[PDB]
């Protein structure tokens, strides 16, 4: 297993900021782990511009729609900000909290909206059918009175 | 996490179960776009609902639901709840036990109707019936209580005894903050002021919470009026006219004691309130005389806690200690009881529930709750 | 004193644009024509005209 | 001519007009009309001016914007058909769950149709933001359309109502110190 | 580039009859001589020409094949640069029956309306 | 100077929120102010994540109202069919009282 960006030197079997901003990834295979770690690494404002280029290479690389939603490119993003958090922590570990929680706030933000969305149109659906059961209904109401008007031709 | 919905006719309310206010208050109108094929075509939403419907008033069509207190049509109030759910709580419905409160003696197919369309459309698991009064006096924090209780559509006196109402003392009276704004409307009228419009009836609206206040003694306040023009104050229109009132802020509120400045027979609110308590019993009138609590808007005018007590304890025997009380949120008072009272953890275990719903379902509305 | 002709005039609308028309299906007018909107009224006024400015309802007109 | 309306019998049309045995016809220059039509000679032509102009204003801009509106509801997306396949699933079980609804296969095949649609929805939408953002962008090359609107939002200064202070906290401990209410059983 | 910069000062003057002569033989270049995306280009100019001049059923056509040219360049910015044009000139077409539905404004008009916009389709 | 903000304002600490949003946003900013003193090119990246961040929740934002275009389209057409529904019920049980009745 992998993941694209800056997870460090997988082991076979500030650094508690370091794994508290950012778990080291873990996979595990026939009961042996990889646990592959966030690094105490101060990378550098060029390693910043190498890690510009090759992510705007791999946007194009996939070719991540842009506008609008689009899941690859928001998870190409949600690396960068991984690497960006990561550098200011081990510059200096406040900062990297303090992005962190925002970080950790603004997604749990757009799960809300996903989730609004979602029970939204769960809602107008949820309306159509039951309408559609209430003209299943009106199914039943005819044809129970149309045997009833079967009855009434009986009666008369 | 629970919801919080009430509608004392005049306004209604929405919040988070716990918090201490409220997080949306939005006045009990709705309003449909007047060419539904324009609105087709536009996707601009059903309705306008809450006040930006009044922004519209004129542009489009207005009604209200919940008139002298009681379910008007039901298909407005679902669409008051959903925009109240989305537009200000933005949760799930789905996601979230939810408590919806109504006026006493409600007719029983109106309990079954709206548990039925609450649970089946919008699917929350669980949800809860209150009765406004009971839960007014749950933000005022006694089981054992004599309300009053008047949202701009109504109002009624409860008697509630260990947190169970006692039906048949309870009494309707149809004498409420619309009514009130009407007399004072006509007596301004007879000033010469003659506001007719919705909008001026608004500003009426406005005039009511700015200037009221009982009188005591009355006929000595109304006297000192005629007398001085240092009663008078004074407001200005949003047009920038001044207007002038004496003793009219007061003689407004007289009809709540004095029904028949309204030409209307049943006696004023102490009395009835008076004579409910006869119908309770001797046993719990003086728990009763204990505790007198004033609930929804009408109790914001000034003062009236005061002319209640004078008048109740005239009418009653003066052999106890009459007590109002008129706890200074008393018109959110009744959601902040539903507030609290949701947050009760064993509310959790009344709540009726999905599982129950297919079976025991629209009756147990009837047969759990209270 | 008023005349609201000047008014509606000075506004920039000709009182006789404000109604809907059938549309001249002989020379259906292309945007590089220049009026206004891309077509000239077709929803009723009726639709958006607002009692909020009234000051008497009918019945008190009446 | 004079200002003297009358029927043709010269009554002045009193609202007796509508006659005991019914209304008369339309008489030639009778007309039924709406009130932006006409104006009472009671009221400030200002006002009416202005309510005038704003809904020439209003419709007019209301029947552009949803030429805009069915301008990107005919774009034509189809090729593309990104929707959220873990979205889309737990919309429908959303969409069963608790009602008392017999979910026979009509249900089901309702439920395909509803769901087609919303993915067209979906797509559609997308298309709606892509369509803006070009419209922002380039906006002479096709300035004939208009853009949506613009709205905004003011942060209330709390979140929650004004109430002014009381002593809540002490309130609903009072209230569940005296209830009842904490005794299932 | 000469046939480009002269229409486009022709259309800077209203001049577009001429412009619409010069575009046509700058496609036939950049379209002979497969210029793609320059085709596609001049493509979407001739189609904004003539839904200006209201051949809404020409500027498809121009839109259409730009679209799919496109396409076949995946040059996703054209694609949708395209499709909003291939888009408004359809609108162009259905908004005259569409508007017909609205204003008859009935069962039947409502019903076409409610039909179109589920199937995005006529009767 | 977050926490009091939040507890003065009185946020709504989950689910959408005005403040929360709004004074997030601010803090956000100032660190990325503090970022790009310390280097220019991190804070820059830290903008384009803002960028993408509020696109995004834009475009959900767009997709709800969309969402809301649905159901008020799709209940207009089921209580159009409800008021054929009433229309025919009308006449239906009117008949079935006159003809029992009469019967």
């Amino acid at each position: 297993a992998d993941s694209l960006l800056k997870y460090d030197t997988p082991v076979l079997v500030a650094e508690e900021i370091l794994n508290a901003i950012l778990p080291p990834r873990e996979w595990v295979e026939d009961t042996q782990l990889w646990i592959q770690q966030v690094s105490s690494t101060p990378s550098t404002r060029m390693d910043v511009v190498h890690l510009q280029e090759q992510l705007d290479l791999k946007l194009q690389q996939r070719q991540a729609r842009e506008t609008g939603i689009c899941p690859v490119r928001r998870e190409l993003y949600s690396q960068c900000f991984d690497e960006l958090i990561r550098e200011v922590t081990i510059n200096c570990a406040e900062r990297g909290l303090l992005l962190l929680r925002v970080r950790d706030e603004i997604h749990m933000t757009i799960a809300a909206y996903q989730t609004l969305y979602e029970s939204s149109v769960a809602f107008g659906m949820r309306k159509a059918l039951q309408a559609e059961q209430g003209k299943s209904d009106m199914e039943r109401k005819i044809t129970e009175l149309e045997t009833e008007k079967r009855d009434l031709e009986r009666q008369v | 996490t629970a919801l919080v919905c009430d509608n004392g006719s005049g306004l209604c309310k929405a919040g988070f179960a716990g918090d201490d206010a409220p997080r949306a208050v939005f006045p009990s109108i709705v309003g449909r776009p007047r060419h539904q094929g324009v609105m087709v075509g536009m996707g601009q939403k059903d309705s306008y609902v809450g006040d930006e419907a009044q922004s519209k008033r004129g542009i489009l069509t207005l009604k209200y639901p919940i008139e002298h207190g009681i379910i008007t049509n039901w298909d407005d109030m679902e669409k008051i709840w959903h925009h109240s759910f989305y537009n200000e709580l933005r949760v799930a419905p789905e996601e979230h036990p939810t408590l919806l409160t109504e006026a006493p003696l409600n007719p029983k197919a109106n309990r079954e109707k709206m548990t039925q369309i609450m649970f089946e459309t919008f699917n929350v698991p669980a949800m809860y019936v209150a009765i406004q009064a009971v839960l007014s006096l749950y933000a005022s924090g006694r089981t054992t209580g004599i309300v009053l209780d008047s949202g701009d559509g109504v109002t009624h006196n409860v008697p509630i005894y260990e947190g169970y109402a006692l039906p048949h003392a309870i009494m309707r009276l149809d004498l409420a903050g619309r009514d009130l704004t009407d007399y004072l409307m006509k007596i301004l009228t007879e000033r010469g002021y003659s506001f007719v419009t919705t909008a001026e009836r608004e500003i009426v609206r406005d005039i009511k919470e700015k200037l009221c206040y009982v009188a005591l003694d009355f006929e000595n306040e109304m006297a000192t009026a005629a007398s001085s023009s240092s009663l008078e104050k004074s407001y200005e229109l949003p047009d920038g006219q001044v207007i002038t009132i004496g003793n009219e802020r007061f003689r407004c509120p007289e009809t709540l004691f004095q029904p028949s400045f309204i030409g209307m027979e049943s006696a004023g609110i102490h009395e009835t309130t008076y004579n409910s308590i006869m119908k309770c019993d001797i046993d719990i009138r003086k728990d009763l005389y204990a505790n007198n609590v004033l609930s929804g808007g009408t109790t914001m005018y000034p003062g009236i806690a005061d002319r209640m007590q004078k008048e109740i304890t005239a009418l009653a025997p003066s052999t106890m200690k009459i007590k109002i009380i008129a706890p200074p949120e008393r018109k959110y008072s009744v959601w902040i009881g539903g507030s609290i009272l949701a947050s009760l953890s064993t509310f959790q275990q009344m709540w009726i529930s999905k599982q129950e719903y297919d079976e025991a379902g629209p009756s147990i509305v009837h047969r759990k709750c209270f | 004193r008023l005349d609201i002709e000047q008014l509606l005039t000075s506004e920039g609308i000709d009182s006789n644009k404000l109604m809907p028309r059938h549309p001249d299906l002989q020379h259906p007018q292309t945007i590089e024509q220049g009026r206004d909107p891309l077509f000239p009224i077709y929803l009723p006024l009726k639709v958006f005209d607002n009692e909020e400015f009234d000051c008497r309802t009918p019945t008190e007109w009446l | 001519k004079r200002g003297l309306v009358r029927d043709e019998m010269g009554m002045p049309i009193l609202n007796g007009g509508i006659t005991p045995a019914g209304r008369p016809p339309l008489l030639a220059t009778q007309y039924w009309v709406p009130r932006i039509q006409l104006l009472f000679c009671a009221e400030d032509p200002r006002v009416f001016t202005q309510r005038v102009v704003q809904a020439n204003a209003l419709r007019k801009y209301t029947e552009a914007l949803l030429m805009y509106n069915l301008y990107v509801d005919c774009m034509p997306t189809e090729g593309r058909r990104v929707i959220n396949e873990q979205s889309l699933s737990k919309i429908k079980q959303w969409a069963l769950s608790t009602p008392r609804m017999r979910k026979g296969q009509s249900v089901l095949e309702h439920l395909s149709c509803l769901a087609r649609e919303v993915n067209l929805d979906y797509e559609r939408s997308m298309n709606k933001i892509n369509f803006d953002q070009i419209v922002s962008s380039n906006p002479e090359t096709f300035s004939y359309v208009t853009l949506p609107e613009k709205e905004e939002e003011k942060v209330p200064n709390q979140g929650l109502v004004s109430v002014p202070e009381y002593p809540f906290r002490e309130q609903k401990e009072d209230f569940t110190f005296v209830s009842l209410l904490t005794r299932p059983e | 580039r000469a046939y480009e910069a002269i229409a486009k000062a022709l259309q800077s003057q209203g001049e577009t009859t001429e412009a619409i002569n010069y575009l046509e033989k700058f496609v036939t270049i950049a379209r002979n001589n497969l210029q793609s995306l320059d085709m596609i280009r001049a493509c979407t100019m001739l189609g904004d020409i003539y839904n200006e001049k209201g051949q809404y059923s020409k500027a498809s056509e121009y839109f259409q094949q730009a679209f799919s040219t496109a396409m076949e360049l995946m040059k996703t910015a054209l694609m949708d640069e395209t499709k909003v044009h291939y888009g408004i000139a359809r609108a162009h077409q259905m908004m005259l029956a569409m508007k017909g539905y609205i204003e008859s404004a009935d069962s039947n008009g409502l019903n076409c309306l409610l039909s179109w916009k589920e199937t995005r389709t006529q009767i």
